[PDB]
């Protein structure tokens, strides 16, 4: 008779119908991603056109019940979440337009072949063979032509569709009743309606500098040792007193420092905890690598894995023949069917891969009972975090002393904890200033704070302040250097990155503590320990219906954004850089003194 | 062709069968026999696979 029961009963009839089309779509997609075949490229995309109809109409239907007058926080959460009218609620000709751009920028991204002159027969992908060149090589030149030139192709195809990108993602921000699309970005932490709980939209950019400003001593340390074993590497073209150059940072565009293990390791002579050997000598393969990670996840308390799992997931790649996309994926199909598409194979790594994705089918699992709008994470950083968590736990030389993949006398000194956060802190510590620098470039340029003209000049200003990072030459506006990442061109949030890593180490802290561990951060294991495994499944069942500071405070105590279990887990590792960064200067100046 | 009844006005006594396909009138407006907004058939399908 009120509008609260037509809104439940118009949510009981759409998530039967959402759960039954969205399984057909998931079961299409699962077909083309696992043989990829003409007929089942036809079916997946009648299956996803099919989706995308109903939850359209099923949208049209949903505005017709305004949210002011409804009390339940999950009929409210639900309808919000239907309600949003993404790129219809412009005219048909600017949709038309901007699925037109993104379309294109997809394909310019995707088939980007950029080559050396003078030898046109045959030109490289980026994919194939940018990749190894801005991963593996030691010639400065060469990286330099391969930096410059990728840059400068996909900047000039690419700088005035990116101009209108903005425009036109501004005006589908402002229509939707949000300031600009980074506040439609940062919507997703919004939490409104819950007294103690509140988060606001505004909220994320300051917790982000918070964080990042007691991030930056430890950063600074990293990069000043990094920074002296790139000279070592590199003798003349680096500085002292300056940033580092763009294209020796192991990556294409920086996101990640983890290449440069071979070059700034504090102890080569030690070797690594790598146990590929006890693997293949011992004949583990895929099948009791999953049975591996689903006996750690009944060792925790959480449940063991469907019948269907097993029956229907591929855990080994099929063949030539049969072609599939090599992804590691977790797939949560519904009805009950939990899916992962894994071409595994025997190593150290697909092993953590493995008790990642199973992190993510066991959230997925855990969530299954709430509605179907509903079946998510909290945040975009918790589904991801909950599978790093096990990638940790897994990793540490007491796990694998108590599954036989290390021997049971091997020796923990400390030399190979110094290695292993060493390792850590590049995967982790490195990516941090490069994802909060993107993301509040692009929440300036979409605030209209930078102007239009004045894009790049401030960009590499902030990778000179914030990254300590400065580019070779100088760039004009001819160019558009941010836009050669895969998240920025495709219209994807990259602030997921950052919370996720902050919200991994706050999970490990909260289990760790939880589990009663008596050493260091890095070696603790979450193994046996079942009331560890009963705090994160508090959480873990709630998917989106709770707000995602109230399942912060389910496991870590506190509501907001914590720095504290990241610099606690470097504890050691800080101290040595410290140690070690005497003769060295701590930081860097913005002058272009190294090139 | 396996059905279950989602929308009923008010709950079954027991050893009870209602067989009716009348639309749920789950509005203020009536509905009139056709389906439309706010009125939904009550009989949904068991889409087992
Ligand atoms: C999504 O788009 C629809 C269609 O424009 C919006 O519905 C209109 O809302 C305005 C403002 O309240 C009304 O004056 C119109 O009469 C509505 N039209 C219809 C057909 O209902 C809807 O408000 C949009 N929702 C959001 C969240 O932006
Ligand atoms: C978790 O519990 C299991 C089961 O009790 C432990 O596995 C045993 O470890 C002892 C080590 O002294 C062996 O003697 C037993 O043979 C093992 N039993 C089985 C069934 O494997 C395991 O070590 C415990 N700890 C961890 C970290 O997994
Ligand atoms: C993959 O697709 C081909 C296309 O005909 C089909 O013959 C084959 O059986 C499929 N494989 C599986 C495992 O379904
Ligand atoms: C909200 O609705 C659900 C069913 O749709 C119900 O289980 C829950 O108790 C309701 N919450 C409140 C606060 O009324
Ligand atoms: C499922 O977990 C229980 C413990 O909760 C265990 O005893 C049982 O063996 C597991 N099932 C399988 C098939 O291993
Ligand atoms: C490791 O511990 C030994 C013994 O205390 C000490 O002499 C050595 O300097 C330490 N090395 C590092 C890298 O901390």
């Amino acid at each position: 008779s009120t509008i609260e029961e037509q809104a439940k009963t118009f949510l009981d009839k759409f998530n039967h119908e959402a759960e039954d089309l969205f399984y057909q779509s998931s079961l299409a997609s699962w077909n083309y991603n696992t043989n990829i075949t003409e007929e089942n490229v036809q079916n997946m995309n009648n299956a996803g056109d099919k989706w995308s109809a109903f939850l359209k109409e099923q949208s049209t239907l949903a505005q017709m019940y305004p949210l002011q007058e409804i009390q339940n926080l999950t009929v409210k959460l639900q309808l919000q979440a239907l309600q949003q009218n993404g790129s219809s609620v412009l005219s048909e000709d600017k949709s038309k337009r901007l699925n037109t751009i993104l379309n294109t920028m997809s394909t310019i991204y995707s088939t980007g072949k950029v080559c050396n002159p003078d030898n046109p027969q045959e030109c490289l992908l980026l994919e194939p063979g940018l990749n190894e060149i801005m991963a593996n090589s030691l010639d400065y030149n060469e990286r330099l032509w391969a930096w410059e030139s990728w840059r400068s192709e996909v900047g000039k195809q690419l700088r005035p569709l990116y101009e209108e990108y903005v425009v036109l993602k501004n005006e589908m921000a402002r229509a939707n009743h949000y300031e600009d699309y980074g506040d439609y970005w940062r919507g997703d932490y919004e939490v409104n309606g819950v007294d103690g709980y509140d988060y606001s939209r505004g909220q994320l950019i300051e917790d982000v500098e918070h964080t990042f400003e007691e991030i930056k001593p430890l950063y600074e340390h990293l990069h000043a040792y990094v920074r002296a074993k790139l000279m070592n590497a590199y003798p003349s073209y680096i500085s002292p007193i300056g940033c580092l150059p763009a294209h020796l940072l192991g990556d294409m565009w920086g996101r990640f420092w983890t290449n440069l293990y071979s070059l700034t390791v504090p102890f080569g002579q030690k070797p690594n905890i790598d146990v590929t050997d006890a693997m293949v000598d011992q004949a583990w393969d895929a099948q009791r690598i999953f049975k591996e990670a689903e006996k750690f996840f009944v060792s925790v308390g959480l449940p063991n894995m469907t019948q269907g799992f097993w029956e229907n997931s591929m855990l080994t790649d099929p063949g030539n023949v049969q072609k599939a996309v090599c992804h590691p994926t977790a797939w949560d199909l519904g009805k009950g069917d939990f899916r992962i598409l894994m071409c595994t194979k025997v190593t150290m790594d697909d092993f953590l891969t493995a008790h990642h994705e199973m992190g993510h089918i066991q959230y997925d699992m855990a969530y299954a009972a709430q509605p179907f709008l509903l079946r998510n994470g909290a945040n975009e950083g918790f589904h991801e975090a909950v599978g790093e968590i096990m990638s940790l736990s897994a990793a540490t030389p007491k796990h694998l002393k108590s599954i036989g993949l290390l021997s049971p006398d091997f020796q923990e000194d400390n030399e190979t904890e110094i290695n292993f956060l060493l390792k850590q802190a590049l995967t982790i510590v490195g990516t941090l200033p490069f994802t909060y620098m993107l993301e509040k470039w692009r929440w300036m340029v979409f605030k209209g704070e930078i102007p239009k003209d004045q894009w790049m000049k401030k960009w590499w200003e902030m990778k000179r302040e914030i990254v300590g990072v400065v580019e070779p030459v100088p760039h004009d506006e001819t160019y558009c250097d941010p836009a050669s990442l895969f998240h920025v061109s495709n219209d994807y949030s990259f602030i997921r990155y950052y919370t996720r890593t902050l919200y991994q180490f706050q999970f490990q802290e909260a289990l760790c503590q939880a589990a009663k561990h008596e050493g260091p951060l890095h070696k603790c294991d979450i193994s046996n320990s079942t009331e560890a495994g009963q705090k994160l499944f508090n959480m873990l069942r709630l998917g989106k219906s709770e707000p995602w500071t109230l399942a912060l405070e389910n496991v870590v105590g506190a509501k907001n954004m914590n720095v504290r279990p990241l610099l606690n887990y470097f504890e050691p590792l800080f101290t040595w850089l410290k140690d070690q960064n005497k003769n060295s200067f701590v930081g860097w100046s913005t002058d272009w003194s190294p090139y | 062709n396996y059905l279950y009844r989602l929308f009923r006005k008010s709950k079954l006594k027991p050893f009870e069968r209602d067989i009716s396909t009348e639309i749920y009138q789950a509005g203020n407006k009536p509905c009139n026999g056709v389906a439309g907004p706010n009125c939904y058939s009550p009989l949904q399908s068991y889409g087992f696979r």
